[PDB]
């Protein structure tokens, strides 16, 4: 029960899903074949979480990856772990986005969206309990931005009640590699604010800092990356399909990270995230990775926390821990930085302890925060948006493939709503 | 699954698809036939058949014979098909109106017809590519001809084209300035993008960079090859961060009227001097926006940069391509326009270049090259029209072209409309 | 409890420090790699004052080794115990300061200190009852007297209580080593007067004569100095980590050694002192080793105490002694030499007896002297200061580094205040 | 981690630099290529390349090309990059003009260029060293015309640089004054500490200590070379008590103005007459003060010594050189000025200096040079001052260097800064 069904997106989702694939595998003993080879019988248990069962132990991953062009996905089942997808989960087109949204929303994902549906509807048709989808895409690219908010837009409509998680590569700030990148993110975020429960914001400047400062990676690659945001996502749906002292389902965190409706956007964290030769210097208790979790140069995103307030936290803990030092230890983070924290919510932080930890660990736990310095990621984007807009710096690309200008002055119009909307919870009560 | 169609006119463009397609042969482990000896991703540009012969997916094109009975009788004569390779009866004689008008009329049906039957042979048609020269005669009336029938038969497919704009000081024909500004007028509206490379920028790197004192044409074409091999890597090769060729057009050109980029390529180093050199991502990088390495003779700095497409080849990190392009946007000297905060497209490739047997440059682990679209190239056009008016007022050379099909009303509209467009620069180089 | 965090600077801190933790990490019999290996259970059971625990039983210094070249540090961690540092405490800049205040104190150091900051306080609240940071540096460098003294102001800025205790490597009057010391040393001592609660003044020249007189050593390496220096680093703290008879904290020591709140410099003693040939020559016994601590010729400053009053003493011994007979010397010595000592403190001596004596020797004892004596150097170093700065030496150095003239004058005329305070203090009643 | 960037200037530079670039090959194990042998420090100077070619972090630079060339045909033909070695068309001729402004115009460009490679190129940068002839000619007009560049591109950071002083007597060019002085007038104020050493001093000492009766201009290099192995060598070896190269800024420099340093460097002695000294630490410093071991040719107890540098290297026992100098400042005859009551700084290396091949110097255990700054070098530039006056009362020379872009009035202002520069001195040696 509480199946989740995972969607892909562009370059980059089938990348990072790629990766998130061959973790979750690993954790549950399934070979790159299919077959189940583990130790443990709980890993077995919750399996239908994210597997479906076939004859002879098989195992199909519950994932659809969709992609404009098929060269990645053409790498995706060639590499390793990728004949474990089922063939019939492969919806790609021909012509590629040319990193536009429009043409990847309005013209070309148009004729493609109805194909993922008929295999989404399949697979979410074949859970005993569907608890939600699983989204991970890039809101820089076309394909992401415009076809992945094109299906979020379809299952929102045809499946209003489930909860729709978005894992999503957002633009960092210091250097950019597309230069329509304004564009597309701001037509982007016009979607999720409505059509999503909770978005992970994430940005490679953001995991390129903690591999150089605390992994002390020196060729860190886009696989190296990939990991931290599959453990991110691992994390976050261990109660599903492990058990643990206190459990927190997808829509627990929700209610426990969402205040208002439209303030659904979180920037996540992992924890322990130590170099090989600097293992051996670590006590590895709870107390320091509560420590680090709540360290701002230990975030998958660009914004800094310290320029606002935490409106909610969660930490959810993996592995045989003391209950009372997850206690004490988030009370105590409570006290020191009473200044970070809103003051019209008593408590802010939400504790989950899986009893299981990842393969290899004693101990992990995962952040996720819904601060209200986020606002700082969005006006960036609304002033890099308005500098090429006020003088059409390449909109007759978008305009040429349906889109209208109007569409282009409600985008910005809303992301500037909701940077004032963060803005105005970050004042304390009266 | 992905495709391009190479379509080659003029002794330029047939010479420097010679080298491309040398090149491309070798990436591949073609065998200068259409054998295969006894790797796989050469499906974008070779065609396969069941004999294990490739035929390239190319068009050879020329008014002239000359330069294409050559290939017929060179190291290729088996690798093209023969109904590719298409030949006319005399030259344009260096006249636009010949190329466009009189003799262009009766081979463009031609070589349209083999354009559909690769066309419609295609998974799925990606673009096309044009090599020609802009200096005039078939690389001038029959590309403008060219274009113009693609642009209606296929509409909104991509065309890319790779031209040797004509050096400032340097010059072969007397007549380029009609030619060069005729083509411009007729080709605006009809291409995409367009890669601007010169002889004399090209004999300067290849002089300054290569020790080479003797520089020929093949040494340029092979050059060139290796730019064309770097746009097309994305396609033929795999990689983390992949570029597809209808993302150029979004990413280089902010306004219809304005797709001229540049081109550079940076590790261009002879093989003695390159043990001296530790050829880190940082340094290749930062030698992409000297003015001592652009292939065109403008320089970067005169005017502002509007965009920026970097594609990195071979054992590249990307955290490095991370931190290398953010110091180059501290430098105040590296001027980007206020409009555009967001500059770079960034591609990243496994595959390291492959040095052609007999080459010039070194064994280069990791290759960048760049795709700066610039307000200085307003500075060329400026030369170049400066040149057309001294001509015209004269009425230079007008009797060849207006006897040959064309008008002299022609000639007025192809300046003013070069005016507009230099003008239009003026306007996107200003803010606020 | 009771948790000392160490801090180095510059050149000399590192050198002195290495020294002091292989000293340590004998007594505690601590491996190179960080094992332990001890015989008697009693040095395991305080390790906490200095070492942190891992995994493995691998003890981490609580040190932090800072400098603004990497090179001394380099040489550290290559050298043996230099394994046993954690990585992450290694803060170091790339432009070393050229032996100029200004440069380490304002331009330099300010954007290195915030760093070291992140690691102190990672550090300190790691500890479950922090008794104070102990610091080693120069007060004739760069790197020591201004990054050590902007180091010692926003600990004692943020940690008001703790006790700051700094071992200081003051300028020899015979022959310097640095052409700017006056305005170095002027400079810092502006800075320790108001922030650190007690400063061990030691010159190089004192360890000289040293090794030369008492040791008959004829090829003294710097190594050797910092070994005596490492003793009475180690024996000042040997209450926190032994039992004893009669223990006496840092925090003891300096109620009974500071009578007002600026003085607060002391000369350091450390006996018995033998050369090889000559160990066969003494009895070894509590009578003696009281014998050569109040004598000049024993004493790490090169201030002679007979030019001068002892405001207090203290005496810490270590090792199974006879009680009485530390009383009985201690009373013999303020008898014989009542003019050596203030005649408005009825009594000047404290006593301390650790049970434990130093690795190889039955006895020891560790002497610390307040004395006006130690006004003889303040002065010296002003006279040297007013003859330089008389006529702008060398202060273009430190002006175009940001400081201003009016700066110089302020710590001539404090350090000229605090020579005035020692010799009020030497005339008697009335 | 440290670096330093070594800029040789006319053919003193590019002969003083081949021998320390010979001595430096020698101290790290390399092989007179960028190989080494089947050697860790070599950082500060030699960049590292993955073929296991070390590249020297020097620009070699002269308007003629006699002397470089030779370079590029010597022994260390493959160890330098091309590109750093950089040659003019025509000499300066001895002109301190055509080095400033006419020839100097046309290179310092590209030197420059290079420069900024490398300087980008250091994980952090610690100053430069400049070697050039204060004869005239390039090592005049060039090195002023490249100091002041750097004093703006590089600003703060620290210029050391080594000058070959004319002699009293001995003399090779009729022109020094107005080079000497025309150099010294556009640097005071962008070089931080200028090392002063001449030919008839090395000389002197070459045949008073070395049994040497014929000297050439290789000796001397050497025994400039390891003066500049023991300055830099707190950054190449490990130490006791190191020294950095911005350290001797703020040590040996009391005023902006007055920044010129003799050398010495105590125990050149022969192999044979080495058996019959014990060469202990407090003779090799004791000779040190001595007028007889002055690399400079001007007397030091004729002034005051104002900062004094103590570098000591090999097996030194600091109690020893606390001893040593202590006696030293005891001497009545060795005086030091009222206001610096602190004289020394001191420096130790554990590494010996090593002995090239074929060199005259003996096999030394322990070594010291002594970077001293006295009130006594103030005579010689009234010495050259004197000679300036003479020449300029009858314009000797002037049509030469006023003809080539300079004028007339740069020599009043030239001498009238150098006589503000000689009152300078004697303000700092008298007190009260
Ligand atoms: N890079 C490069 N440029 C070439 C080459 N061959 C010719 N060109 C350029 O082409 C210009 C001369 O015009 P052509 O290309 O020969 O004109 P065409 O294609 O022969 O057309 P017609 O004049 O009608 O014969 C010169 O300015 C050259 O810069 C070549 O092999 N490589
Ligand atoms: N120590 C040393 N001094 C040299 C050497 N070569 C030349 N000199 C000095 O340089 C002076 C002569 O001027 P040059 O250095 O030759 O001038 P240049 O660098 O050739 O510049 P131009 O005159 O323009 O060619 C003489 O006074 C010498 O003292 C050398 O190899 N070693
Ligand atoms: N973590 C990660 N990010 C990627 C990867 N590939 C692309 N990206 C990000 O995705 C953005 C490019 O958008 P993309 O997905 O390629 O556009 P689209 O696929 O055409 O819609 C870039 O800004 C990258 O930061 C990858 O393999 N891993
Ligand atoms: N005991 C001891 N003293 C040292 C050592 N190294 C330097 N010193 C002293 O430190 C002073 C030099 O200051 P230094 O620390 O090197 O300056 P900085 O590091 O740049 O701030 C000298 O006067 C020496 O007496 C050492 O290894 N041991
Ligand atoms: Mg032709
Ligand atoms: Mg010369």
């Amino acid at each position: 029960m509480r199946e989740i069904v995972h969607l892909q997106a562009g370059q980059c989702g089938n990348q990072i899903g790629a990766k998130f694939w061959e973790v979750i595998s690993d954790e549950h003993g399934i070979d790159p074949t299919g077959a189940y080879h583990g130790d443990s019988d709980l890993q077995l248990e919750r399996i239908n979480v994210y597997y479906n069962e076939a004859t002879g132990g098989k195992y199909v991953p519950r994932a659809v990856l969709v992609d404009l062009e098929p060269g990645t996905m053409d790498s995706v089942r060639s590499g390793p772990f990728g004949q474990i997808f089922r063939p019939d989960n492969f919806v790609f087109g021909q012509s590629g986005a040319g990193n536009n949204w429009a043409k990847g929303h309005y013209t070309e994902g148009a004729e493609l969206v109805d194909s993922v549906l008929d295999v989404v509807r399949k697979e979410a048709e074949s859970c005993d309990c569907l608890q939600g989808f699983q989204l991970t895409h890039s809101l820089g690219g076309g394909t992401g931005s415009g076809m992945g908010t094109l299906l979020i837009s379809k299952i929102r409509e045809e499946y209003p009640d489930r909860i729709m998680n978005t894992f999503s590569v957002v633009p960092s700030p210091k250097v950019s590699d597309t230069v329509v990148e304004p564009y597309n993110a701001t037509l982007s975020v016009h979607q999720l604010v409505e059509n999503t429960d909770e978005t992970y914001c994430i940005d490679n400047e953001a995991l390129y800092d903690i591999c150089f400062r605390t992994l002390k990676l020196t060729t860190p690659t886009y696989g190296d990356l990939n990991h931290l945001v599959s453990a991110t996502m691992s994390g976050v749906t261990t109660c599903l399909r492990f058990p643990g002292q206190l459990n927190a389902d997808l829509r627990k965190l929700a209610v426990n990270m969402v205040p208002f409706p439209r303030l659904h956007f979180f920037m996540p964290g992992f924890a322990p995230l130590t170099s090989r030769g600097s293992q051996q210097y670590r006590a590895l208790t709870v107390p320091e990775l509560t420590q680090q979790m709540f360290d701002a140069k230990n975030m998958m995103a660009a914004c800094d926390p310290r320029h606002g307030r935490y409106l909610t936290v969660a930490a959810i803990f993996r592995g045989r821990m003391s209950m009372k030092e997850v206690d004490e230890q988030m009370l105590n983070v409570q006290n020191k930085n009473s200044s970070y924290f809103v003051e019209w919510i008593p408590n802010n932080v939400k504790t989950a302890v899986c009893d299981i930890p990842p393969r290899g660990l004693k101990m992990s736990a995962t952040f996720i925060g819904n601060s209200t310095a986020i606002q700082e990621l969005f006006k960036r984007i609304s002033e890099q948006f308005t500098a090429m807009f006020r003088r059409k710096a390449f909109l007759h690309w978008y305009t040429g493939e349906g889109m209208d200008e109007m569409e282009f002055t409600e985008a910005e119009s809303n992301m500037n709503d909701l940077v004032s909307e963060y803005q105005q919870y970050q004042d304390a009560t009266a | 699954m992905r495709e391009c169609i190479s379509v080659h006119i003029g002794q330029a463009g047939v010479q420097m698809g010679n080298a491309c397609w040398e090149l491309y042969c070798l990436e591949h482990g073609i065998q200068q036939d259409g054998i295969i000896p006894d790797d796989s991703s050469f499906g974008t540009f070779f065609s396969e058949t069941g004999s294990g012969k490739h035929v390239p997916r190319a068009v050879f094109v020329d008014l002239e014979q000359t330069v294409i009975g050559e290939i017929r009788t060179g190291h290729y004569r088996s690798l093209f098909h023969p109904e590719q390779l298409i030949t006319g009866k005399e030259d344009a004689a260096n006249n636009y109106a010949r190329g466009h008008y009189t003799i262009g009329k009766e081979i463009v049906d031609s070589v349209l017809d083999r354009v559909r039957k690769m066309a419609d042979q295609c998974s799925g048609l990606q673009g096309f590519l044009i090599f020609h020269s802009f200096g005039g005669g078939t690389g001038s009336g029959f590309t403008s001809l060219l274009m113009e029938r693609l642009s209606v038969d296929y509409g909104k497919k991509s065309k890319l084209e790779f031209s040797v704009y004509p050096a400032p000081q340097i010059s072969t024909a007397v007549v380029e300035p009609y030619n060069s500004i005729l083509t411009t007028h007729t080709t605006l509206e009809h291409s995409d993008c367009a890669f601007m490379v010169d002889n004399e920028a090209i004999y300067d790197i290849c002089n300054r960079n290569l020790d080479i004192e003797r520089p020929t044409y093949t040494n340029l074409n092979r050059l060139i090859g290796q730019i064309v091999s770097s746009i097309t890597a994305s396609l033929r090769f795999d990689g983390a961060l992949n570029v597809d060729l209808t993302e150029f057009q979004t990413n280089l050109v902010p306004y219809p009227r304005i797709h001229f980029p540049l081109v550079t390529y940076s590790p261009i180093i002879s093989a003695e001097k390159a043990y001296h050199e530790q050829l880190s991502v940082p340094e290749i990088t930062n030698a992409c926006f000297e003015y001592s390495n652009q292939m065109v003779k403008c320089d970067p700095r005169r005017g502002k940069y509007m965009a920026c497409c970097l594609l990195y080849r071979g054992d590249v990190v990307p955290k490095d391509v991370n931190a290398a392009i953010a110091t180059i946007k501290t430098r105040k000297s590296i001027q980007f326009v206020d409009w555009c905060p967001t500059g770079f497209k960034v591609g990243i490739n496994y595959q390291p270049p492959t040095a052609v047997p007999g080459g010039d440059l070194a064994k280069v682990q990791r290759a960048v090259c760049m795709l700066s679209n610039t307000t200085a190239i307003a500075e060329a056009w400026a030369r170049l029209d400066h040149k057309f008016d001294l001509m015209y007022s004269k009425r230079a050379f007008v009797h060849w072209y207006v006897g040959e099909g064309m008008e002299e009303g022609e000639f007025s509209e192809a300046r003013e409309d070069m005016a507009a467009l230099e003008k239009d620069y003026e306007e996107v180089g200003t803010e606020s």
